[PDB]
C-alpha cells in the first residue's frame, strides 16, 4: 500500500474562525481565508513519541499530583478509541489532557476564582494509544467555572484533550463534556460548532457496566482524526 | 465513513496544561520543551523568536506553539518520510513553547532545516512548519517560516508561489540577525489585520 | 376560617413499603397494611422552632464547617417555596438538609469509601422557610457515590431533605436529584416511585439567570406538602 | 391542585444528618435532642425506651426516631390546638433520637402526656406519636406508644377500638417498669413479622 | 430583602449590532465586542421623575397638540403592563413614545414623504407606570411609511417607546407593531431580531372587549425588562 | 421567567420625538433637556462635549444621547443609592441632547462627579455613564466618560483596568479644556473603526 | 491484559424469583434478598471440558440414539454464537441441550403425556464452542407440550440449553423457542422475563439459506453471556 | 453492548437431560457425575450430602446441583486461576448430581478444599460454590459450603463476614460427621422459609 494525502479537512464541521458570540474570537480571527494547499511530507509526517519516555503514573491523574492524601472529587476513568475518518485505529498517537480540578480551579496564579484549590491535584496527564488505538486514563471530575465572556458565562465540565499522530496534518486539539450536563446547551464556546450533530461528538458518554464497583464511574469517548487516502495510480506525492 | 471529531480552542490554559514543567506543575519526569537540539544532532544552530499579535496590536501571553521540520538534510524523522536517506537519529524534529509571561516573545533552539522535495519532483525551498493555539483560536492556525538568506530557493518553492499576493508572500519569511556569533531568525506572527500572516488549510 | 382535617395522603404517589429492587426494605417494611384513622388535634398540630436558636451560617454548608480554608467542589445555591397541596405557602417550617462531599464521602467513620474526605466540609444544614414559603441555601454540589444494593449501584448526586411544618400529618423526608445527572434513571431507589411525573419531582432545575457572576450556580426546587381542608358545616375534629 | 412530593428513605445517615452534634459534626451551637424536660416542665417526668427490629429479628442500628405529645394538661404546644386552654410554657413537645450503636436502645426523657380530646366528643387515652425513618423504609412509618397503666382509658380510647384485632392493640402498648424510682416504659417496635408493631397512615 | 445585580443581558434575545439587512447598520455598529463589565451601584441605580412635572394631557395624543380640531385617523387606546423578567411590577417608570401620523409623516422638516402632514397631530406622550406597572395612552393609529434602505422599503406601523426605570441597566427603546399588519413580515428592522418569539413580542394585540363603543378600539401590550436578584450571602456591590 | 422586550433602534427621528420642544413641537409644559445644574447644586461647573462619528468619520446629526451620574459627593440621586450619605436635593443626575444640526456637536451642562464605590470595598474613578441612539443603532450603546485631571484615580478604577488594551482604555478620557473660565471636557466618540470607542454590556 | 471482574448481572433483564404465575415458583423462590458479593477467584474460574472426551454424535440428536431407524419428526440444525456482552466470542464452552420428541414426550418413565415416545429418539447433545464461539448440532424439531400450572397450560415448542464457559458467574440455564409459534405469547414460563425485548432474544430465527435442501430445515440462535472487565488500575482480585 | 441471554427455568426433566446416564439414557460414552477424586488425586476425601427443601419442607427430588472447587492448595484447575501456584493435575474441580428419587439426598465425593486468596490481600474460609436449578427456580440458585471445623478461619472470611445477620452465616456451615472413618460434611439447603439458606449473586 502507498498512502497519498490525507483528506481534505471538512471546514462545515468545525467552528469558524470568527465567531461572535466568543467574544475573544473576534480580534483573534484571520480576516484573510485560509490558503488551501496541496500536500507534502512536510504535511503527511509528524514526530514519534517513545514509550519509555513515559512514566507509569502519566495517565493517573488521581495520583499524579497526590502528596499527603488524595484529591477530592469524583472518581472517573475514561476511555475510548481513536481512529481515523476511514475507521482505521491510530496507534501509538500522543494524547495529553489538562482540566480544572472539582471546584472549576486551574492550578495557576492566573486563575483567581474563588472555587477552591486542592493540594493534591494537578490536573496534566498523557498517554500514547495502543494498537487497536485504544486510550485509557483516570482523574477526578472537573468542575463547571465561570469566565467572561458576557459577564454571567460559565463553561460545562470538561476535560481538554490533544493529540499528535501520524501526519501533522492531524493535529487536533479539543475538548469533551459529560453526558447530561445542563450547561451543554448555553455554551458559546461549544456552540461554534455548526452542526449539532457535531456538537454530540465532542460529549463522552456514562458507560455503566464498565464502573468499577465501590470505587469510579467511567465514560466512554471516542475520537476521530483525517486519514490517509492509499494511492493506487500516480503517486505525485514527491 | 466517520467525520473528524470537531476542534475548539485550547483556552486560556493551554500553554500550561501542555507545558506543565514550566508552570510549576511537576508531575513528568520527562518534559516536551522548545529545544530541539541534542549535543550529536547535526547542522547549523539556529534560534527562532518572534512575537504573536492580535488585532489590536497587542501581543498574546497565553499563546502555545509548536513547530514540526526536517533534519539538516532535509529529512523527517518519520516513518511517513519515504526518501529512502537516513535521518540524523539525535533529532525528533518537534518541539513546543508558550510566550515570556511578562515580554510576549516565544523562542526556539533547533537547526536550521535542508531542502525536501515537493510534489511531482519540484523542490521546496527550507521551511519550518508551524501551528498556534490560544484562548480565541477555535482551531489551531498553521503556517511556514522560510528563510530571508535562502531567496534563491524562496524563489522557487510551490508553496510560496501558490500565493498570488507578492505582498502576502513575504509575511512567511524570517529575518536573520546575529546575536554575538548565535544566528536567530526573527518571525512575528500577526493573526489579523495589516500584513496579516498566511494561515493554511493543509 | 376553621381548619379541618389535612387531605388523605395519596399512596398512588409515594413508593410503596415493599420494594424489592431495593434489598433493605424487604426485611424492613411492614407486611400488614398501614391501619388508617380520621385525624385528630394529635395528628394536625406539630411544634414550633424559634428563629433566634439558629446560627448566621446554618443555612450556608460552605462556610458553617470551614476551618483553614474552603471546602472543595462545585459551589451552589439551592432555592426554593415549599407550599401545601392547595398552593399556600407554608411559612416558618423547619427545613434540614444532609448530604455528601464532593467525593460522594460522608462525614461519618461509617463510611469508608475510597472518595476523599473534606476537612473543611461538615455536610449539614437548616432554615425556617419565610412568610412566602421561601426558603435559600448554599453548598458543595455532593458526588455521587458508591453502595452496595447489587454489587456496582450507584446513588445519582442528592442532598436528602427534612420538613417540620404545621402539623404532624405533613412531616416528610426526601431527597432530590440534580437536572441531567444521567445515574437519575438507574436508581433503584428513586424507581421505588410508582410514577414518571412523581420521580421528576424531586429533580432540581438549573436556575441559570440565579446564578451570580463568578461565584456560583443556582438550582430552583419547589416542594410540596399535604394540606388542610377549611370547614364550612360541622366541626368533628373535636 | 399540586401532589404532594414524593418521600424517599432516610437512608443509611439520616440519624448523623438530623443528629450531627452526636456524630461530632459540631456544625450547630443549638441542637435537637432526645430531652422533652426543662426545669421548669409539669408533669410526671418518665423514660421511654426500646429497640426497634427488623423481619429477622435484628435491632437497627441506623434507626431515625422522633416523638411529638401533649403536655400534663393533654394540650398540644402548637398554635393549631383549638382547646383555648394554655399550655405549659416550658414544653416543646418534640425530640429526636437514634438508636445507641453498640446496644440498639434508642430512648427519650419526657413527661407523661395528659388526656386529649378525640373527634366528636370522645376522648383519647394518653398517648405519644412516633415516627421511624431508616436506610430501607421508603415512607417514615407512623404509631403511636399507649401506657399499660391506663387500662381503663385505653379500653375507651377511639383509634385503639379503630383496630379490629385485639390482639394488634397490644403491640401499641408500653410497659411500665421502676428503676431506682425513675419511671420507665419499655417499648419496642417490631417492623415486620411476628407481633408486628401496628402502623397508621394519618 | 438586600438588592444584588441585575441578571445579565440575554444578547440572544435581541438584535446584533451588526445587522447586513438593515444598511445604516453597517457604518454604525462596533468592530470590537462589547465589553461585559461586573455591576456597581452606577449601572443599578436611576433617576426618578416626579408627576407634578407631567400635564393632564400628555398621555393623550389625540388632544395634545389638537389646535381647531382633532386629528385625522383610527381612534385606539393602547395599555399593558412593564414587569421584569421574574414578573414583578415596575412602578413609576418614565414611558416616551413618539409617532408618524395617520399619514405615516412624521412632524419635522426632515421628514418630506408625500403623505399628508396633520395640523392637529404632534405625536410625541409620556406617563409614569403605576403601583401595578400598568400604564395607558390615546392616539391615532400610524400609518406605515417608505424609507431608503432597498429603495421601495416600508416600515410597518409602528409606535416608538423608551423606558427608564429603576436602573440604568435596564434602559430600553425599542417599537411596537400591530397585530395582523402584513408589512411585518417584510420589515429589515423587525429581522434584525434573531427569533421569532421575540419578533412576536413586540406586536401589541387587538383587545376586544376593552374597546370603548362608538369610540376607540383598544390594544394591549405588555414591556418586560431585566430583573434585579436578591442576595442572601455575601453582599458585593458595595 | 420572561424574556426581556428585545431592542430596536430609535431610528431617524429618535432626536425629536424625545425632544420634542427643540423640534418645535409644544405639547409638554415641561421639558427635559441637557443642563442638569439647577441654581443650588453644588459642585464644579462643567461642560461635557463632543461629536459622535460613523464608520467613515462623518459625525451623526441624528443621534439622541443621555448621561446618568452621582452629584458631587459621589451619589446617586436614586432610591437605590445604598451608600446611606444624603444626596444633594438640587441634582436630578439625568440628562438628554441631541446633536446640533448644523455642526454635530452635542453637550451638557453639568457638575464634575465625585467618586462613587466600587465593588468590594474598591473606589471608583469620577465617571458619566452615557448611552447613545440612533437610527442603525439597533441597541443603545453605553460607554463611560473619565477626566484626563483624575489621572491618579483612573489608574486604580476597577472598570478602566478591567480593560486589557491599555490603548482602549484611553478611548474612555475626555480632554480638559478652559473657554473662558469655563471647564470644558471634550469627548468624541467613535462608534467604528481606528480608536473606537470602548463600549460595555452593563 | 490484566482481567478484573464480570460485570454485574443486570437484574433487569432476568425473571425474578418469584412469579406467581408460575405456580412452582411460590414455594421455591427465597423470600430474603440476594446478597451480592464483591467477586474473587471462585467466581471467575471454571471448569475445563477436554474435545477428547466427546463422541462424533454427541451433537446429532436425530442418529445419537438412533437404534433401528430414524426418529420420526421434523429435521433441523440449529446454529449460532455464543459471546459474551462486550462482543467477545466464547471460546470452547460447554453447551448441553435437551428437549422433548417430535410428540413432545421425554424419554423418562415420570413424564407420563399420550404423546406417543420415539424408540429412535434420546433428546440429549452437547458440544464445545469453537474459536469463533461457534456451535452447531442437528436434532428433531420437540414438539410443544401440556403441563399443569393452569389446567389446560401448554409449553411452546423448546430446546433446554446450559453453558459452563470461562467464569463460574457466567453459568447460565435457558430455554430458547423457535420464530412464529403461537404458544409463545401465552406461556407463563416465557413471561416470567420482564421485557418484551428479552423475550425476544430466546426465540430462534428460520435461517433459510442455510436450509440443506431436501434434508433439513435450519435456525439460528445466538447467546450472550456476561463479560469480564478489563483492570488497568489497581488489581484487587487478589 | 449486548444485554446477557435471560435464565429460564430447568424444568421438570434438567436432573435427566444434565446426567441422561442416570436416568438410563445411553446417548454418550463419557459421563459427567458427582465423583470429584481421581485415584492420585490430593487431599483429605470427604463426603458432601444433603437435601434441599421447599417453602413447606417438602425435599425437592427433581433438582440438579453442581459443584465448583479448589484443590488441596487451593488452587483452582483453571486457566483463569492467576496465583501461579501449579494445581493439582488430576483434579477437575466440579461435578453435577441430582437428588435420589426415593430419599431426596443428593451428594458429592471430593476433597475438602484448601484456603483461596480473597480480595485485597486477604484470605479466604475453606469453601465450595454450589448452584442449585429445578422446575420452579428461574435463575440457578448460588450460595457456598463452608465446615465447622474451619471456625477460626471462617470467622476471618471476608464473604461470611459480607453477610450482617449472624444468624444467617450458619446457614452456610456444613456440619462435620464421621461414618464409618469416612468423613462426612451435611448440608441442607432451605429455598424459602425460615433458616433460609443465604443464596448470592455473584
Ligand atoms: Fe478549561
Ligand atoms: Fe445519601
Ligand atoms: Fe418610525
Ligand atoms: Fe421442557
Ligand atoms: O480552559
Ligand atoms: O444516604
Ligand atoms: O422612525
Ligand atoms: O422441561
Amino acid at each position: 500500500i502507498i498512502w497519498g494525502a490525507y483528506a481534505q479537512r471538512n471546514t462545515e464541521d468545525h467552528p469558524p474562525a470568527y465567531a461572535p458570540g466568543y467574544k475573544t474570537s473576534v480580534l483573534r480571527s484571520p480576516k484573510n481565508a485560509l490558503i488551501s494547499i496541496a500536500e507534502t511530507l512536510s504535511e503527511v509526517t509528524a514526530p514519534h513519541f517513545s514509550a519509555d519516555k513515559f512514566g507509569p503514573k502519566d495517565n493517573d491523574l488521581i495520583l499524579n499530583y497526590a502528596k499527603d492524601g488524595l484529591p477530592i472529587g469524583e472518581r472517573v476513568i475514561v476511555h475510548g478509541y481513536v481512529r481515523d475518518q476511514f475507521g482505521r485505529p491510530v496507534k501509538n498517537a500522543l494524547v495529553e489532557v489538562w482540566q480544572a480540578n472539582a471546584s472549576g480551579r486551574y492550578r495557576h496564579p492566573n486563575d483567581q476564582y474563588i472555587g477552591a484549590m486542592d493540594p493534591n491535584f494537578g490536573g496534566c496527564g498523557r498517554m500514547l494509544t495502543d494498537d487497536n488505538g485504544y486510550y485509557v486514563f483516570r482523574t477526578i471530575k472537573p468542575g463547571p467555572y465561570p469566565w467572561r465572556n458576557r459577564i454571567n458565562e460559565w463553561r460545562p465540565a470538561h476535560i481538554h484533550f490533544s493529540l499528535i499522530a501520524d501526519g501533522w496534518a492531524q493535529r487536533l486539539i479539543s475538548q469533551f463534556y459529560f453526558e447530561g450536563d445542563t450547561l451543554i446547551d448555553s455554551c458559546p464556546i461549544l456552540k461554534t460548532i455548526p452542526s449539532e450533530q457535531q456538537r454530540r461528538a465532542l460529549i463522552a458518554l456514562e458507560d455503566k457496566s464498565n464502573f468499577i464497583e465501590a470505587d469510579s464511574r467511567c465514560y466512554r469517548f471516542d475520537i476521530t482524526l483525517r486519514g490517509r487516502r492509499a494511492t493506487y495510480f500516480e503517486n505525485d506525492l514527491t | 465513513e466517520l467525520k473528524e471529531t470537531p476542534s475548539q480552542t485550547g483556552g486560556p490554559y493551554v500553554h500550561i496544561g501542555l507545558l506543565p514543567k514550566q508552570a510549576n506543575i511537576e508531575v513528568f519526569e520527562h518534559n516536551l520543551d522548545n529545544n530541539l537540539v541534542q549535543d550529536n544532532t547535526q547542522g547549523q544552530r539556529i534560534r527562532l523568536e518572534g512575537q504573536v499579535f492580535d488585532g489590536l496590536g497587542l501581543p498574546l501571553r497565553d499563546v502555545l506553539i509548536e513547530i514540526w521540520q526536517a533534519d539538516t538534510n532535509g529529512v523527517y524523522p518519520s516513518q511517513a518520510d519515504t526518501q529512502g536517506k537516513q535521518v540524523d537519529p539525535n533529532f525528533l524534529g518537534w518541539g513546543r513553547t508558550g510566550a515570556d509571561f511578562g515580554t510576549g516573545f516565544w523562542s526556539f533552539n533547533t537547526i536550521k532545516p535542508g531542502a525536501v522535495p515537493g510534489r511531482k519532483g519540484s523542490t521546496q525551498a527550507p521551511h519550518i512548519s508551524l501551528i498556534i493555539f490560544a484562548h480565541g483560536i477555535n482551531i489551531g492556525l498553521h503556517t511556514r517560516v522560510y528563510f530571508d538568506d535562502e531567496a534563491e530557493a524562496n524563489a522557487k518553492d510551490p508553496v510560496l508561489n501558490s500565493i498570488e499576493w507578492a505582498t502576502r508572500r513575504q509575511t512567511l519569511v524570517a529575518k536573520r540577525e546575529e546575536r554575538d556569533g548565535e544566528v536567530v531568525y526573527r518571525f512575528d506572527i500577526r493573526i489579523q489585520g495589516e500584513n496579516e500572516t498566511v494561515f493554511f488549510d493543509i
